[PDB]
């Protein structure tokens, strides 16, 4: 090498960059991974969800979360009221066959519609 | 000066006289200017286009830059974010040229005819660049300070003011005007106009053509003065554009007892077979029924200096003669015309037992000693002159080149050699030809085989390629080191053939000249080819230029003489792989290198 | 359409991903070395017989492929390749200009999407179909340089199909005998043992057909000459055993994964165990005798998979490819074994490393049975890549 | 001045990676337990040989020790709804998203609308039922999704079955909060029938202060590197658009991070398809050609020991895209054969010739003519040397004799002869074959 | 006739515009939509009246330091759709489609900087670029091919920096810094020949890369014109209009008075001057000017953004007219005009990133 | 003189160290800081 050696074209065109720059936008205003998140993880809000009543006077609790991204509701104890509120989930623990749904940039079928199989 | 007046005023009379041609001028051409309007404005109403759509922002506008536009007065100051529309890989800089695969002299001219553009910014800070680029020619520029160009009228009567004491006023016309700048060529403007005419776009001497309508009879060399002025002997092709044309003509002698005219019966048209005829021949070795008019005339009186011998091909060539008319032609002319000496030389003694390693012998003494002494590569140029025959003053000599084929010395001059004597591809150090420095010319060299297989583009005979012209496969692609670069598809082995780096001959002081631009610019393209001659590329040339230097270059260029012309040949330093960018050393000037060229692609990785 | 703007962008972060995989790839691979061809080869499957030259420290392979071709003629092509066959093999590793070689190559009908040889004669490679015939091809005989002069004129032709197919396999004990899948719903039995007359057709010896979707892949056992699985997009791979005298009834009716899926094998050094890999982003083993009973499926791919290999020197070795973009080695050793969080965060314990080095899907990728460790993996972006882990995950 | 612009140019590291950090959580390229550097990871060495014939027995314990979950049919029976009316609810069967499926299909199954208490007051209970039937087959059932109940009345939907096919309800009441459109609610009932410092370089004279924490982490990739070397090792091998120099703190380790200074190999895919306007590029529809290039990275690595003092490639293809020397346009891999773009009459110099012939003026075109029209010729085929003239002539005349007998130039085209007699180069015996042809 | 405006625009960016161009092309009754070039954004303006101007999406090139000197209407055939040809320094020409507010194509293949682009007035997809490597390169947008080239020494030597088509779009003229004058001719056989060639290829079609050809040879040279750099050229039937920084544009044609535009040989070297105006502070070069559609007045600006307005007759050039229009604040040097289909619309360009519009008091 | 001159073309005429979070400074420069450490990491 040398001094001033040219610098090759960037693949990663400008407009990429402006588009990952909104993501970090929407990703830092919906979810805040850097605080809540702890950058490695995704929070999930639980809310009101139906109540069911099982022979003892306790009642089984529901709990789905907002950003619903792979997993399917499931009926908690009632200890799960105001303890469950707010739950964080790795990414590597969430659902390796339908967690995509968050952002479709994290992953797609380049191919899409394939004229061949 | 008061010449400057008069020209105004006579140019003021002449536009007097031509203002109604104007002003016709102008109402013909608003004609067609609304008549060629109307078409182009029926032609936009006829289709619909659609508009379009106001100013809109996507979601991701969020994160993307938004710009705004001001007003000076009381107007919105409108804001919109901005689109990032998709880049594209440019490509780096290039300047266009014409292609070739030779080389092209250009004319020595000392006038700029632009000023390159600089900075800008370096200007203010320090302009006397472009002074002392503009001094190297004179301190002047195209068009100079003098703001005066008028008619041929006007021009003329600007020395009107003083043509009644002219030298001295046709002096103040050209030191108002910078057009003609000179009296001196008043004379001559002066004699063409008296003449009313001029040499004219043909011969002069009132034929259009030899072979037009004008069939006049004119001697053997005025019909082939035109034609041997335009001829240049060495590219072989009329109207050189890389040689002059101050040389002689075809004065040499020829094989003369080729044209043995053998003894044939010519049928009844025939100078010979006749007895009266037939002995008059004899002696130059009835009258004509057809008198032959001046085309068959001028055309026999140059059909005799290559046919003497022979009426029969004479007569088969004039279409206005025939061979029995040809002996009474021939007797009329020889009474008017007088003959040809032909002349042609014996030399008995030869031998080729040594004599050729003699000669050779004392060819390396000079080269070595008597040359590598010189300091100085002078441009091939033939000596045409007896006043040295193999002397101190044939140009050949004291430029210490050989008195090939091309110069007119002895046939068997020692200053000559007689090409290569080795079939070994002509490369190794037995060769003479590269043991000289120079390929080698195929008509000498008949063991090599440059002269065998002429359609083949792949000789065994390796230092023949330019002459062959059976260049490489070469690709153009950009340089990871500066600028573009060329890239060879096919391998290359040990001091295999890539292209010649072709240009413009142009002499030393020119390529100087331009060498002062070339620096600013930084994209150079002189290294000297020889003391004469230095080859430009700037403007045409081929993809060998893109080529950069290295401190380690995979190739070497060698300045080399081809055919009495120096060329720059460029030849694999290494064995190079597909895909690789070129690299030969300039043999640079270390300081300027560093300072031009000083980009290294690889660093000291042991 | 807003897929188009998704798509760029992401071909830009695979792009980059693919860059950090290759600076990566010396503390990961023991060997990485990409290749790129004039077209995409559908087809890597490993001949079996490799050449030791002498002396020097690489070996010479071959490795079947075939060119696909949207604009001019396609050809059959087998490429060469040299491998660092030596413990101190460290330009490269051997000769420096030809480690890749395109010596053999024939004229084809049609691209080659899914090509299989012959485990009895590697010569004869049978080329899937991309036509409603299946083809036979004779390598030796066919010249190296494809002559343009219309298809290479296949040595024997297979009826029986109609729609084009993805799944082949010859049978590893009985000589002669196809088995391959399409779209037609059906899977067609041929005899190539024995071809005397002329015509040089033959037509299918029985068809096979009991799924009600599209068949994609079958495979025979190798410690069973007559028991053979199937397998077919309509969530249903289906166990069939000839002699049976019935092209619907099944020796084993069993189900396949809740999804479409799309290949089917058998592990060499076994008699019962069966794989299989569904579009459902799963790959799951199976049992001959244990045909109902689930055993374990796996759930590290992300996109449909329609390829899985049972490693040839190993019993425990497995490794399946898909549209994932990815490359994953399964080692059924370590199945459900407990790991730290750190190890099961970076995925599952039976998952060995995931081969990253493509752009595009892999269309098909295999083992070489000379070298104890060697796959290739080709993609449609004609990204040839022959890898190989480092020693340290597996000693 | 501003120091937006050293934000602008780390940014685009930045982010880039920070976003890479998710897309290799969800889908890793690699194990980073398998690296040879983050080795300290995957505890479990390969040491078992596991025979195939001990997890068919597991298996078939395992299912025998299985079946938790049980069924028989499923029932229920609606008490009201309340507010701050005749309801509809429907079966709906999902089957798991295929290959001709975008997502996952939803098939829905009709059945009896009845009438519901117009949201009853307290006591106001004094026999709405919906009953399922018994379809549920291994068979049949086969290919969809767990089941799911829909609600209207206003719509809500809930499930029947958990993750692993088990029921996730119960006999019992349920109080159902209806997402309409405290609050929207319905009632009913269901029935059973060390420390380190980071610091950014770039226009070193100025800059902002950084601090490092969570150590072992990385800050882009969030990847816990237990070992310290290791830690800057991934740094170098996943971040190359970051420079790291490293300095030993006085309380520890210090990195010291700097945007890189070239950044090679940008692209690496297709090279035709860099320049290739939008809409045609990168369009892998169908197959597409690019020249064939080798590269290797990793043939033996020498496989050191993990040492700290460590911190303070080889190609054989056409790589890089090529343009057309005349008109700096790309060329195609197709046309890359016979696209030499050289060749040795140019047709400005075959016009050049014309021009300068013609512009002269002691000659007239009467000559002018054959002088163009030879010097064509003998471009046009580019001879050198006087035997290669010699049917050079011979060339011309073949190339042009109906076109001179057609035009009648012969006592112009004479003078060639002449004149290459003059120099010796046409021999006695060639000047008449000019002359047969010429007819 | 007389122009009068109070308004004046500025962008924030604050580097030099290098041209503005209206879509003459829009039907009749359409708002006055105009490009605007310069400083590594395309920024396209609305205007209907009162003075008030509305932006347009600008389109930013932020991958490098471009500098943008080219704006060129055109409209698609096949879909009826405005498209807009921009070129800068990096040698690069862009085509955007405001319709989809996204770019479409680019073509790659100059040598050098890009000065201003005119399209062809007969054939919508052809473009005509001028570059700084003495070169001009005609494009055919149809099928995004390259077309014979002029930038052989023969043609110009140096930058050239103007480009003009006829009213018929049957030959054009260029200048450049060497002060040459070329002629090359479009209805020349072997140009439509090529044009017809280059609208028939496809790239999947042939395997052969699509012959285009170079035309080093104008059919007319001078240099004697003008003694200064020209920089802009246009047409005025078969007159030349051009300007260098001798404080004058001048009318000439090839040839002599008689002579006719369509049978002069490259040999004939007559120039004939037959028109010439004057005005003031014509120092720097690039200060480019336009005419109307209907060619009946001319407007060039100057460094201190005076606007000497004069309207074209029949009349003698030497009074032809005397009218200058000038605001108080357009000190800032000017580049470049432009007009709308009519006269009412005339709108430059400025250093200061500022954008006057100039109103018709018809 | 006056046309050999160059052609000039114009006329003569927060700041305390700050932790990772400063990473969560530089992706999103704008629409609110997302932590208040941003606001330290200015
Ligand atoms: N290795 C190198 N690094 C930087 N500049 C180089 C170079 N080799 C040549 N040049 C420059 O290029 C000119 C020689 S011609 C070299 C190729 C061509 N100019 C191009 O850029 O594509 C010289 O003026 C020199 O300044």
């Amino acid at each position: 090498r040398r001094r001033s050696l040219p610098r090759p074209h960037d693949f990663f065109d400008a407009q990429t960059l402006d588009a990952i720059r909104h993501r970090a936008i929407c990703f830092n205003l919906s979810a805040h991974i850097e605080s809540l998140g702890k950058g490695h993880s995704v929070v999930f809000h639980s809310t009101v969800i139906a109540k069911r009543k099982e022979d003892s006077g306790k009642i089984k609790l529901l709990l789905h979360w907002m950003p619903e991204d792979i997993l399917p509701d499931v009926w908690v104890n009632e200890s799960e009221r105001h303890q469950l509120k707010t739950k964080v989930v790795h990414l590597s623990k969430l659902p390796k066959d339908t967690a995509l749904l968050l952002d479709p940039n994290i992953y797609r079928t380049m191919p899409q519609k394939r004229l061949k199989r | 000066k008061r010449v400057k007046s008069e020209y105004m005023r006579l140019r003021q009379l002449k536009r007097f006289r031509r203002a109604d041609e104007v002003k016709s001028m102008f109402s013909s051409n608003r004609q067609k200017i609304l008549e060629r309007t109307e078409i182009l404005n029926q032609e936009w109403k006829q289709r619909r286009i659609q508009p379009v759509h106001i100013l809109t922002s996507v979601s991701s506008l969020r994160g993307t830059r938004e710009c705004s536009v001001t007003s000076d007065l009381d107007f919105p100051t409108q804001v919109i974010p901005l689109k990032t529309l998709n880049a594209v890989a440019s490509v780096p800089i290039m300047y266009s040229w014409s292609p070739l695969q030779q080389n092209f002299m250009v004319e020595d001219e000392t006038v700029l005819h632009n000023i390159p553009y600089m900075g800008d910014e370096v200007l203010d800070q320090d302009g006397t660049f472009i002074e002392e680029l503009i001094k190297n020619y004179d301190g002047k520029v195209h068009g100079d300070r003098e703001c005066g160009f008028i008619n041929d009228e006007i021009f003329v009567e600007l020395v009107n003011a003083l043509g009644q004491y002219s030298d001295k006023i046709f002096e103040a016309i050209s030191s108002m005007f910078p057009d003609k700048g000179t009296a001196e060529e008043l004379k001559e403007k002066y004699k063409e106009l008296t003449e009313q005419q001029l040499p004219g776009a043909l011969p002069p001497e009132c034929t259009p053509n030899i072979d037009g309508p004008n069939a006049k009879s004119v001697q053997r060399e005025q019909s082939l003065h035109s034609f041997h002025t335009l001829f240049c002997r060495r590219c072989f092709k009329y109207d050189c554009f890389l040689h002059p044309f101050h040389a002689t003509p075809n004065t040499y002698k020829r094989k003369n007892t080729e044209t043995a005219l053998d003894n044939k019966p010519c049928g009844p048209q025939c100078y010979q077979h006749l007895e009266g005829a037939k002995e008059f021949a004899a002696a130059l070795t009835p009258p004509e029924n057809v008198e032959w008019s001046g085309a068959e005339a001028s055309m026999f009186r140059v059909l005799i200096g290559t046919y003497y011998d022979n009426f029969c091909a004479i007569a088969r060539l004039i279409g206005t003669k025939t061979c029995r008319q040809v002996y009474e032609f021939r007797v009329k002319e020889s009474s008017i015309i007088a003959p040809a000496p032909a002349e042609d030389v014996d030399t008995p003694p030869r031998k080729k037992k040594r004599k050729h390693r003699l000669w050779a012998a004392h060819c390396r003494k000079i080269q070595l000693k008597k040359d590598g002494s010189s300091n100085h590569v002078y441009n091939y140029q033939p000596c045409d002159h007896p006043r040295q025959p193999c002397d101190s003053s044939c140009p050949c000599v004291i430029a210490q080149n050989f008195c090939e084929k091309f110069c007119q010395c002895s046939s068997e001059c020692q200053n000559r050699f007689p090409g290569c004597r080795c079939k070994a591809q002509c490369n190794t150090k037995q060769c003479p030809c590269y043991l000289a420095v120079r390929e080698c010319d195929p008509d000498l060299c008949l063991t090599c085989g440059a002269a065998d297989h002429w359609d083949s583009k792949n000789v065994s005979c390796k230092n023949c390629s330019i002459q062959r012209g059976s260049k490489k496969h070469l690709l153009l692609a950009p340089s990871d080191v500066a600028g573009w670069g060329i890239f060879i598809k096919d391998p290359v082995q040990k001091n295999e053939f890539i292209s010649e780096y072709c240009g413009e001959i142009i002499s030393q002081d020119e390529a100087d000249r331009r060498g002062k631009v070339y620096d600013k610019y930084m994209c150079s393209f002189l290294f000297n080819l020889n003391n004469d001659f230095v080859v430009d590329a700037t403007r045409k040339g081929n993809k060998i230029r893109f080529a950069n230097h290295s401190v380690n270059p995979n190739c070497y260029a060698k300045v080399m003489m081809v055919n009495g012309d120096h060329r720059i040949g460029i030849f694999a330093k290494r064995a190079i792989q597909t895909g690789e960018e070129l690299f030969f050393d300039y043999r640079y000037s270390q300081a300027d290198a560093l300072k031009y060229v000083g980009i290294e692609r690889e660093m000291e990785i042991p | 359409k807003e897929a188009a703007f998704d798509d760029a962008v992401e071909e830009r972060v695979i792009n980059e991903e693919y860059k950090i995989w290759k600076k990566n790839t010396p503390f990961l691979y023991d060997l990485v070395m990409t290749h790129a061809l004039e077209w995409p080869s559908l087809t890597a499957q490993w001949l079996p017989d490799v050449t030791r030259p002498e002396g020097k420290d690489f070996s010479i392979h071959r490795l079947v492929l075939g060119t696909h071709t949207s604009d001019e003629q396609n050809h059959l092509v087998i490429a060469s390749v040299q491998l660092p066959n030596d413990d101190a093999q460290f330009g490269g590793f051997g000769s420096v200009s030809g480690k890749i070689e395109i010596e053999i190559k024939i004229n084809h009908e049609g691209e080659v999407n899914r090509a299989r040889y012959m485990p009895q004669n590697p010569c004869i490679i049978a080329t899937k179909t991309p036509s409603s015939d299946v083809l036979v091809f004779d390598y030796t005989k066919h010249p190296s340089k494809p002559d343009p002069s219309g298809e290479c004129n296949p040595d024997l032709r297979l009826r029986g199909h109609q729609k084009e197919g993805y799944g082949l396999s010859w049978n590893p004990n009985l000589s002669g005998h196809l088995l391959s899948a399409s779209d037609d719903h059906t899977i067609c039995l041929w005899d190539i043992s024995a071809v005397p007359k002329e015509g040089k057709v033959v037509d299918a010896k029985t068809i096979f057909t009991g799924h009600t979707a599209v068949v994609e892949d079958v495979s025979w056992h190798l410690l069973h000459e007559s028991l053979f699985g199937s397998v077919a997009d309509d969530q249903k791979l289906m166990i069939w055993d000839t002699r049976s005298n019935n092209t619907s009834k099944p020796s084993h009716s069993v189900d396949a994964h809740t999804a479409e899926v799309n290949c089917l094998s058998f592990n060499p050094y076994s008699e019962f165990i069966l794989a299989t890999g569904s579009a459902d982003k799963t790959v799951a083993l199976w049992d001959l005798r244990n045909l109902k009973l689930k055993l374990h499926s796996f759930e590290s791919h992300k996109d449909e998979i329609f390829q899985v290999q049972w490693s040839p020197h190993n019993e425990t070795i497995l490794a399946s490819s898909g549209t994932d973009r990815r490359l994953n080695v399964w080692d059924l050793s370590k199945i459900g074994e407990e790991q730290s969080p750190e190890d099961a965060e970076d995925g599952p314990p039976e998952l060995l490393f995931i081969h990253g080095g493509h752009t595009a899907k892999i269309s098909d990728f295999s083992w070489n049975p000379n070298e104890p460790w060697v796959i290739c993996s080709v993609s449609e972006d004609n990204i040839m890549q022959v890898w190989q882990m480092a020693e340290n995950i597996y000693n | 001045a501003d120091h937006e612009l050293f934000l602008q140019a780390f940014e685009k590291p930045t982010q880039i990676y920070r976003f890479l950090r998710t897309r290799n959580l969800i889908a890793p390229i690699f194990l980073h337990r398998t690296l040879t550097y983050m080795s300290h990871r995957n505890s479990r060495t390969n040491i078992k040989r596991k025979t195939f014939k001990v997890d068919d027995m597991l298996s078939k314990v395992e299912k025998m020790k299985g079946e938790q979950e049980s069924h028989s049919h499923l029932q229920l029976t609606f008490t009201g709804f309340f507010h701050k009316v005749t309801l509809e609810v429907l079966l709906v069967k999902v089957c798991h998203k295929k290959r001709k499926d975008v997502s996952c299909p939803i098939r829905q199954v009709p059945t009896g609308k009845k009438q519901v208490p117009l949201n009853p007051d307290l006591n106001q209970t004094k026999p709405s039922l919906a009953v399922s039937s018994n379809e549920f087959e291994p068979s049949n059932s086969h290919m969809v999704k767990s089941y799911s109940l829909l609600f209207r009345v206003f719509v809500a939907q809930m499930t029947v079955f958990d993750k692993n096919r088990r029921l996730q309800l119960l006999d019992g009441e349920y109080e159902v909060a209806m997402q309409e459109m405290q609050g929207p609610t319905l009632q009913f009932t269901l029935r059973w029938t060390l420390r380190i410092f980071y610091q950014f370089l770039y226009n070193n004279n100025t800059r902002q202060q950084t601090e490092a924490r969570d150590d072992l982490h990385c800050p882009w990739c969030t990847l816990n590197c237990r070992k310290l070397y290791s830690l800057l090792k991934h740094l170098k091998l996943c971040h190359s658009r970051f420079i790291f120099n490293y300095v030993y703190h006085p309380k520890g380790a210090r990195i010291d991070v700097s945007i890189n200074e070239c950044y090679d190999g940008s692209y690496a895919g297709n090279p035709q398809d860099i320049h290739r306007q939008p809409g045609f590029a990168f369009s892998r529809n169908g197959p597409v050609k690019r020249t064939p290039i080798t590269h290797i990275l990793v043939c033996r690595p020498k496989r050191t020991k993990a040492s700290m003092s460590e911190f303070l490639t080889y190609s054989s293809g056409h790589n890089r895209l090529y343009f057309h020397s005349d008109t700096c346009l790309p060329l195609r891999p197709q046309e890359m054969e016979v696209d030499s773009e050289d060749e040795k009459d140019p047709e400005w110099l075959r016009e050049k010739t014309i021009t300068q012939i013609e512009e002269f003026s002691d000659v007239n075109e009467g000559e002018k003519e054959v002088m163009k029209l030879w010097n064509l010729h003998v471009m046009k085929h580019g001879f050198i040397a006087d035997n290669q003239m010699n049917h050079a002539c011979m060339l011309f005349v073949e190339n042009y004799g109906q076109k001179i007998i057609k035009k009648n130039l012969c006592r112009n085209f004479m003078l060639h002869l002449v004149s290459m007699h003059d120099f010796n180069l046409i021999s006695i015996m060639s000047i008449d074959k000019a002359v047969t042809k010429l007819r | 006739y007389s122009f009068k405006c109070v308004n004046s625009l500025k962008e924030d960016h604050n580097q030099p515009l290098f041209g503005v161009q209206f879509n003459w092309h829009s039907k009749e009754g359409d708002p006055l939509v105009f490009a605007t070039v310069g400083s590594n954004r395309v920024t396209l303006y609305e205007c209907h009246s009162q003075g008030e101007i509305r932006l347009l999406q600008s389109y930013v090139d932020a991958d490098a330091d471009e500098n943008f000197y080219t704006c060129a209407w055109t409209y698609d055939s096949n879909t009826s759709h405005p498209l807009l040809a921009v070129a800068g320094s990096r040698g690069i020409i862009r085509i955007i489609n405001p319709i989809t507010m996204q770019c479409i194509k680019h073509y790659v293949g100059h040598g050098n900087a890009i000065n201003e682009l005119k399209f062809h007035p007969r054939d919508p997809n052809l473009l005509l670029s001028v570059s700084k490597d003495h070169a001009l390169r005609l494009w055919n947008i149809q099928t995004d091919t390259l077309v014979a080239i002029f930038g052989g020494v023969e043609g110009h030597r140096d930058e050239v920096l103007s480009a003009d088509y006829d009213l018929l779009g049957e030959k054009i003229m260029s200048c450049g810094m060497d002060h040459s004058l070329k002629l090359w001719r479009i209805n020349s056989k072997r140009m439509m020949n090529a044009i017809k060639e280059s609208y028939d290829y496809n790239p999947n079609k042939t395997n052969r890369p699509f012959i285009s050809q170079k035309i080093h040879f104008p059919d007319f040279s001078t240099r004697d014109i003008h003694r200064n750099y020209v920089d802009c050229v246009r047409w005025l039937g078969d007159l030349i209009l051009s300007k260098s920084c001798e404080n004058a544009i001048v009318c000439w044609k090839p040839g002599k008075m008689e002579d006719d535009i369509d049978k002069i040989k490259p040999s004939e070297s007559n120039v004939t001057i037959l028109g010439r105006f004057d005005y003031s502070q014509c120092d720097i070069w690039y200060m480019r000017f336009s005419m109307d559609f209907w060619q009946k007045m001319l407007a060039l600006g100057n460094q201190v953004g005076k606007l000497y307005v004069w309207d074209l007759e029949v009349e003698d050039p030497h009074k032809a007219k005397c009218t200058t229009l000038t605001h108080h604040k357009c000190g800032a040097a000017i580049r470049q005009t432009s007009f709308s289909r009519d006269s009412s619309i005339l709108i430059a360009v400025c250093d200061d990133a500022s954008i006057w519009r100039w109103d018709r008091l018809r | 003189r006056p046309r050999l001159q160059a052609q000039r073309k114009f006329a003569q005429s927060p700041p305390p160290a700050t932790q990772i979070s400063d990473l969560s400074k530089r992706k999103p420069k704008t629409e609110d800081f997302l932590t208040f450490l941003c606001l330290r990491g200015s």
